[PDB]
């Protein structure tokens, strides 16, 4: 039951959706790693005297 | 186109009424799912007050 | 309730994800 | 028998129809081959009104011109009574105001014109490509006006809310955003010595010069007897080298896009990442190649 | 009082006006000549 | 926060550049 | 009357070098044409390219002695070296030392000169080979603009002070210096109607060269062909730029509309450039009694504030 | 006929629409009916 | 025929709302009637 | 065309004279709602003082 | 173009006097309340003095 | 095109009949939904005043 | 028939969705309901 | 014929426009009418 | 161009007459109107003095 | 039929999802919620 | 004929309304005549 | 050009000299009510001196 | 012919009018004659 | 020639690399570990 | 084949050649070795 059977019945079509996902959740998860690493190990704000 | 009803026989094939089926289900689902997460989030915190 | 929120929507989430993909690869 | 060149010229005795512009115009205007007639189906607005095509982005473009038209006369006109266009002082808000607008505090209107110029500028790009496809053309006049279009975005938004005031947008008037230029050049001093926007004044010297080249040349072979290859043979006489007839098309689009690209670039960077384009450049003299090979004024 | 100097009115102004009804000549006089009739391919055939 | 919202303008700013290469790809690409 | 054959292929003088034509590759695949070709050397483009090696082998040499004749000195400050002009004390006369002006002077003349012969170079060329001379005229208000800038504005101004200072880095600080010493350089109409020129003249480059390859699948791009019979792809550019902003051009006027807008570009630099000093001193002072300038009261300066 | 039905309509719509927007954007900023906080 | 009936339709329909809207702005900015919070 | 009246037959097809009397009604009613809406407005607050 | 006056015959259309004279009655109307409008505006504040 | 009332036949073909009845009763739920909201909302908080 | 059944929809369609926007966008940065704080 | 009418009825038709626009421009500007609050 | 004048027959078609009769009456009418606010103007108040 | 069962989809799920999207940026700048670091 | 009437007579009135216009602000600017509030 | 007279048959067609006609007498007009113009003006303040 | 009637009737015009306009500018802004004002 | 298997090659060794030198940049600067004379 | 052999030979020896000079520049400038003079 489906109205896209060109993406959903072959399998290079079938590949589609799992590779764009895949890609979308590994980009998504590179930005949130260096930014937490980022903020983790930078030093604390230079205070005044 | 046999196994659709007779109101909305001139509308719809036979092979769009599974998905339409399918598609009103996840909707309701996901108004389901909705009402939950938003009565916990107002049990958080209130957004009107 | 930030931590408990954000896990309950991830797994929300992740769950939809695996039923509907499982619906339509097969 | 005289027939009338397309350069203006009669000349006395191939297809060479004599034929009116109405047979060319009749011939290619088919309807249903624009972006919405693939997303909904059809296009809402499939018609030509006078010479204009009217498609799904030409009513919102319009609607924008209007209305930034309308905000722009009202903000000039009434709350500064000026009555000239040459003195009005269109502003945003405040920096203290932040990121936030309130239509009782000064500045609303300002907000609501740009907000109209964006919708219709991308409006205009989006006719483009569905006039772009009707004509089954390419996409490179899309491009080049993506690219102004985009070095329109970064100043109005993206610098805005990275620097996060709302107040860092160049106010919309006539001898006026010359005033907020020279303001920003002058603040993060030595703007020349930016190497982005170094660039971007060569792209544009170069533009100008090889469209004058260009000019010169197509008109120096208008309405003579010439062989096709006179012009190959002048251009490598002068300077040991001829483009072609498709090489300088290409140059022109790619440096028009170029300059303005990387314009864009240094105005934003210039924005939040460096505050003193002097102090830029204090790295050149201190690389370990040239430290100790020098004495008195002549050692750094 | 609030009138500008001459220099103002010529040196600012006269070009301005030029510019503006020369452009919108100009267009006029080349839209006809793109429009006049002449040799051109037959377009049923030439594609 | 004050870096995070810059270097997410600085990549829409390079998306910017991005069309053009494409279309000197296809230029040097569909020769032969 | 005219042989293309001989053109390309004569020798000694009035006849050309590296007769047998180079290939470059690459240059084929991305333009369309990698041939490199002979190079005409007959009289002109001699005595301009003696004469602009001697003026670059001037300000090199002046170069070199500012930093005690060091090689690595010299690769460290060679973007920031310049020579510069004559000072202000009697700045018109020729009777200035080596060091303060005397070497500016000499190479200037012979930049000079070669502009010229560069420019009789290109008339003779377009004339003997069949093509007309609109190329000559252009690179004249080219040098209009050039013989503005270097000769007439130092001139009756009185010093020879006001012109730039020969060096990569010496140009922008004569650009900021010359805006700023007579008071605001924006307020100055005719630097407004150059900018105006430029910024049309880069607009319709990019919109000509966007169309011709548009439309380059029905070979648009063979103009001189085009100019007698119009084939598909005019046509269809003329209906894209027709359907678009309700008028349109043809492959004959595009061009007048270029070239004359670089003429205008550079007369109306030359012209504002050469009002700038002599006849109004300061330009903001002038606009404020042209009633062009905005009145500022009360400006919000915390943006301008670190 | 000089002019068709659907470009009177459309003209017509899309002048009252506009018209519309801009008379109660500029009533609204004028402060002077007390409307939405003053 | 000099003018063709539509074009002097829509030059005159032009002309009329450009005075209208042009004249209502300049009575608003003069401040000598006390309209709309004087 | 056999609805249009005689006096509108050369300017109306049979099609448009409906949408033009759909268009009329409507263009009547709003206006009844405006004057409704501004004797409302001019007795809360008047502008013209 | 029958219905045009002899006078009008070779500048008017059949189906163009219809509408011309929907204009006439359109600008007759509009003065007519333009002038009470102006009378009633300077009953209220006369703007020569 | 059958179903379609006599005097509505120039303007609606049979299918589309229904797509407009859906219409029409979703945007007569919608008003009665506004209306709801609108008495709530002025209840919580005039915006009058 | 003037006017397609589908153009209509698309119209109306696009027409609500962007109103229903800027009237909300509108009374919340009005800051007159005390809505999503203050 | 050096001329069209209807060139002629445009080119009258613009410049009286234009100095109507401009005379009643210039004479406003320089107060010295008491014309729309002096 | 019959109605045109024997002069004037070189310069006229026979739908321009018409028209210049029209634009004629228009300047005649516009330039009264215009004597009669100069006057009203200078009796108000002398521009020149 | 005056729509297609797969435009109604693709048009329903692109604005479902760009809808969520917005208002989950919304609710994220506007700073009420404490939620991700206040 | 080296030049034709029409050329003439545009060069001419062109020519004409330049200066008058020149002089009537070049007159009005110089505040020697006590016009329109000395 | 049988209009035109003998002289200026070489230079004239029949219909541009009534167009030069009529430009003369415009001249020659605004030529006097300058001249009167300048009188007034110069009789009510010298620029001279 | 070396020239042609056009070409010195056009030159001839347009260096008189260049002149004319310079020599009253250069005697304008000497300020020698007390004219327009001083 | 299928595209996906090398497009993929290249875009994930590039994104390796410059998160690897970024990364070891950040660290080193930070001054948070006693690495390289504290 | 994916990838030629020449391509990765280039990519390997400039990105290693880059690496080294990048390093021994980096550890140069520390001043943590005493090495060419502390
Ligand atoms: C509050 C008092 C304010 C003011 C506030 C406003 C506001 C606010 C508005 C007007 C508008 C108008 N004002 Mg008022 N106005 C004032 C004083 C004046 C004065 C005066 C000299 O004092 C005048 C002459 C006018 C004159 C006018 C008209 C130009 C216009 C109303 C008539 C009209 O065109 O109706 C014709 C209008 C229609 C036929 C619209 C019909 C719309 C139908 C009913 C559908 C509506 C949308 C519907 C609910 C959508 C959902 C359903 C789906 C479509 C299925 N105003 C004062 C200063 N005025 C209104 C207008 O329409 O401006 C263009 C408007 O928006
Ligand atoms: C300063 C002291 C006085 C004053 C002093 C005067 C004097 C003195 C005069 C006027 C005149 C006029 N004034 Mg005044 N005026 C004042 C204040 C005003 C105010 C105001 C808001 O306060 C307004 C709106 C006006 C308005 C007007 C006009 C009625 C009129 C100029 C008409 C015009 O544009 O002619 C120029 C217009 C045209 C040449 C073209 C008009 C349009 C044509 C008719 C349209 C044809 C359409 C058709 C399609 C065209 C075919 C060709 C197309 C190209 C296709 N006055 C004050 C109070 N006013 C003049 C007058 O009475 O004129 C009769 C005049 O002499
Ligand atoms: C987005 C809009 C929708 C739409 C929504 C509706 C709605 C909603 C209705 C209709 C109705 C009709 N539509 Mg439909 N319809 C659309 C497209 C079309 C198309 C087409 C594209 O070809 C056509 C030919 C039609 C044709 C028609 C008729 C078949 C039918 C009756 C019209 C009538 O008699 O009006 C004559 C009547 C009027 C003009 C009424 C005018 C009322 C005015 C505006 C005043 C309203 C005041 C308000 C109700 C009260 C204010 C209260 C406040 C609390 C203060 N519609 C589009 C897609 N249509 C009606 C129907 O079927 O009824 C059974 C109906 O209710
Ligand atoms: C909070 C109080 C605010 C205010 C806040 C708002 C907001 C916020 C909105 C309005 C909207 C409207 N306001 Mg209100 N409004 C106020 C005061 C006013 C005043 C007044 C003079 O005081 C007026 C005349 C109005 C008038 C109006 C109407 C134009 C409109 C509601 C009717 C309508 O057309 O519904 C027609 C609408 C429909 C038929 C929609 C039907 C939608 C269906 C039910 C589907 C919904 C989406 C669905 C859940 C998605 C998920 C499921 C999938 C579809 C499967 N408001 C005050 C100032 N008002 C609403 C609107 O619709 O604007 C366009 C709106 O969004
Ligand atoms: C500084 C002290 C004096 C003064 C000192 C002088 C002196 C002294 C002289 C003038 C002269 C003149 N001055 Mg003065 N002048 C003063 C103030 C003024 C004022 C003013 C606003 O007060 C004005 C308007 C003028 C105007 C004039 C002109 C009448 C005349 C120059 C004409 C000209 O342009 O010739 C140059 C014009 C041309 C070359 C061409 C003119 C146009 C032609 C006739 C038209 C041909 C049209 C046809 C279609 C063309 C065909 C060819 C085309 C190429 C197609 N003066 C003050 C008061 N003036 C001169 C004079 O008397 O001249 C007779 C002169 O010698
Ligand atoms: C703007 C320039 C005008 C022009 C203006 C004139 C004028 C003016 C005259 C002629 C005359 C002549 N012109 Mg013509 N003419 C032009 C174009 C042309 C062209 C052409 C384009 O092909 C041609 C072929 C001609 C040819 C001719 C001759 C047929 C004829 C007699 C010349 C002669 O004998 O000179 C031989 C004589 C001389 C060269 C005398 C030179 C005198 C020098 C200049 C010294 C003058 C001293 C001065 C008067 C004293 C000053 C006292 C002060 C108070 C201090 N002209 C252009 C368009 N021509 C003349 C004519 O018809 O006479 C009946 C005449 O007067
Ligand atoms: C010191 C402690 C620091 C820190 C410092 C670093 C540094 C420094 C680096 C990482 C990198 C990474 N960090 Mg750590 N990291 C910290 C805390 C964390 C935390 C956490 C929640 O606490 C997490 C989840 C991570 C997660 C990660 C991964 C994204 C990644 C390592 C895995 C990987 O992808 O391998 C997959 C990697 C590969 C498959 C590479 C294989 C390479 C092969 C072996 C060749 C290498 C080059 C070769 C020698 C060249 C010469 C030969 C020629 C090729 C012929 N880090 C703290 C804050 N992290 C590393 C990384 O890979 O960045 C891209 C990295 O460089
Ligand atoms: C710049 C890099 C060079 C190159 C460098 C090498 C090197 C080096 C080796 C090969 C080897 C192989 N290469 Mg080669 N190779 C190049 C180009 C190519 C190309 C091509 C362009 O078409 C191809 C098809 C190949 C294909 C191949 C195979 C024929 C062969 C065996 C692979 C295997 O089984 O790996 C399966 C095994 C692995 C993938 C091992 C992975 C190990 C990981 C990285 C962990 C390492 C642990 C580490 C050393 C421990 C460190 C301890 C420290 C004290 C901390 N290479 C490029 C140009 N290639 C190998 C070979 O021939 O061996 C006899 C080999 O040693
Ligand atoms: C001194 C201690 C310093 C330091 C200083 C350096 C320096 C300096 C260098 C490295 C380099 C490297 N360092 Mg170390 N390094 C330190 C600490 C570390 C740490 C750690 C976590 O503590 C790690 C993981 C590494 C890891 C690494 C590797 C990436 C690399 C060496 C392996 C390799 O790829 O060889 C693979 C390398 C090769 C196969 C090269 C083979 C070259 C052949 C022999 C030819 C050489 C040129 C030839 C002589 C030219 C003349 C002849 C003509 C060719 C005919 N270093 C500390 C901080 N490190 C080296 C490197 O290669 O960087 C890119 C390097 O230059
Ligand atoms: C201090 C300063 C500034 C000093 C400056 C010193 C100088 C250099 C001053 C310069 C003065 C000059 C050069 C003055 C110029 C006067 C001229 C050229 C007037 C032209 C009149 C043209 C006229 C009357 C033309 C009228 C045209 C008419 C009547 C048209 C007629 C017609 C034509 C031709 C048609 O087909 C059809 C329409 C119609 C029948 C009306
Ligand atoms: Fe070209």
């Amino acid at each position: 039951p489906t109205l896209f059977p060109e993406i959903t019945n072959t399998v290079r079509g079938r590949f589609y959706i799992v590779a764009g996902i895949i890609s979308v959740v590994m980009a998504v998860a590179s930005i949130a790693i260096f930014w937490w690493i980022f903020y983790t190990i930078t030093p604390a704000p230079a205070p005044p005297l | 186109n046999d196994l659709v009803p007779d109101q909305w026989k001139p509308l719809f094939n036979n092979a769009q009424w599974l998905v339409h089926d399918i598609v009103v289900k996840t909707i309701y689902g996901g108004l389901i799912i909705a009402v939950i997460a938003h009565v916990l989030c107002w049990a958080w915190t209130p957004w009107i007050r | 309730m930030a931590p408990f929120l954000m896990a309950f929507f991830t797994i929300v989430l992740i769950v939809a994800t695996l039923y509907f993909l499982s619906m339509i690869m097969s | 028998r005289a027939l009338p060149l397309p350069s203006g010229e009669t000349l006395p005795a191939a297809s060479a129809e004599v034929i009116p512009f109405s047979i060319i115009e009749e011939f290619y205007k088919r309807p249903g081959k624009t972006l919405a007639a693939r997303f909904f189906g059809v296009d809402p607005f499939d018609f030509w009104i006078g010479r204009f095509y009217v498609g799904l982005f030409g009513a919102i473009s319009i609607i924008g011109i209007i209305l930034g038209v309308a905000f722009y006369l009202y903000e000039g006109v009434v709350n500064e009574g000026t009555l000239n266009i040459l003195a009005m002082r269109i502003e945003p808000p405040p920096v203290s105001q932040g990121l936030n607008v309130d239509p009782a505090q000064p500045g609303f209107f300002w907000f609501l014109t740009m907000v109209a110029a964006t919708i219709a500028f991308v409006g205009w790009l989006l006719r483009q490509i569905d006039i772009s496809l009707k004509l089954d053309m390419g996409m490179e006049v899309p491009i080049a006006f993506g690219a102004v279009v985009s070095s329109w975005i970064t100043l109005q938004w993206l610098r805005p809310i990275a620097m996060g005031a709302w107040g860092h947008g160049f106010p919309l008037g006539i001898t006026h955003h010359l005033d907020w230029v020279s303001n920003i050049g002058y603040q993060y001093y030595n703007f020349f010595y930016n190497p982005f926007h170094a660039i971007g004044i060569t792209l544009l010297f170069a533009s100008t010069l090889f469209l004058h080249m260009h000019g010169s040349a197509v008109l120096s072979e208008a309405k003579r007897n010439i062989s096709d290859q006179n012009i190959h043979v002048f251009w490598r006489n002068i300077l040991g080298y001829s483009i072609g007839e498709i090489g300088i098309h290409r140059v022109a689009f790619w440096t028009g896009a170029a300059s303005v690209l990387f314009s864009n670039l240094c105005i934003f960077l210039s924005g939040t990442f460096v505050k003193d384009w002097n102090a830029f450049w204090g790295f050149w003299d201190k690389m370990p190649i040239w430290n100790g090979v020098g004495q008195g004024a002549l050692v750094a | 009082s609030p009138w500008p100097v001459w220099s103002g009115y010529a040196l600012c102004f006269v070009p301005l006006a030029a510019v503006i009804l020369g452009f919108i000549i100009a267009a006029r006089f080349t839209d006809k000549q793109a429009t006049s009739a002449y040799l051109r391919l037959d377009p049923a055939k030439a594609n | 926060m004050n870096w995070i919202v810059a270097t997410f303008m600085l990549m829409f700013v390079l998306v910017a550049f991005l069309p053009l290469v494409v279309s000197l790809a296809y230029t040097w690409v569909t020769n032969p | 009357p005219i042989d293309l054959h001989d053109e390309e292929y004569r020798d000694g003088l009035e006849g050309t070098i590296a007769k047998p034509p180079g290939h470059v590759g690459w240059m084929q695949r991305l333009l369309g044409e990698g041939q490199v070709g002979p190079i005409y050397v007959g009289l002109w483009g001699v005595i301009s390219f003696i004469t602009f090696f001697a003026s670059a082998f001037i300000i090199l040499v002046d170069y070199g002695r500012q930093v005690g004749w060091n090689p690595i000195i010299y690769l460290r400050e060679f973007w920031n070296l310049a020579v510069y002009p004559p000072p202000t004390e009697y700045g018109l006369s020729w009777n200035v030392p080596w060091d303060k002006g005397g070497a500016w002077l000499a190479a200037t003349f012979f930049l000079h000169i070669s502009v010229l012969t560069w420019w009789a170079r290109l008339y003779t060329r377009a004339k003997a080979t069949g093509v007309g001379t609109q190329l000559a005229w252009g690179f004249a208000s080219a040098l209009s603009l050039y013989f503005v800038i270097y000769l007439f504005h130092p001139l009756a101004l009185g010093n020879w002070s006001a012109a730039p200072g020969h060096g990569f880095r010496a140009i922008l600080d004569w650009t900021n210096y010359v805006s700023i010493h007579w008071g605001n350089f924006y307020y100055n109409p005719f630097h407004m109607l150059s900018i105006f020129f430029l910024l049309g003249s880069t607009l319709l480059l990019a919109m000509h060269g966007a169309t011709i390859v548009a439309t380059s699948k029905w070979k648009s791009e063979m103009e001189f062909t085009e100019m007698m019979a119009e084939g598909p792809g005019t046509q269809r550019a003329q209906l894209f730029w027709r359907w678009v902003m309700g008028w349109n051009a043809n492959s004959y006027n595009i061009h007048i509309w270029a070239w004359w807008f670089a003429a205008f570009t550079a007369i109306t630099g030359a012209i504002g450039l050469f009002l700038s000093g002599t006849l109004v001193p300061d330009w903001y002072a002038w606009g404020e009694t042209a009633k062009i300038v905005a009145p500022w009261p009360n400006p919000d300066w915390a943006q301008y504030v670190f | 006929r000089p002019f068709e039905f659907r470009t009177s309509v459309v003209v017509s719509t899309l002048l009252g629409l506009v018209m519309a927007l801009l008379i109660h954007f500029v009533v609204l900023s004028s402060g002077a009916f007390n409307w939405l906080r003053a």
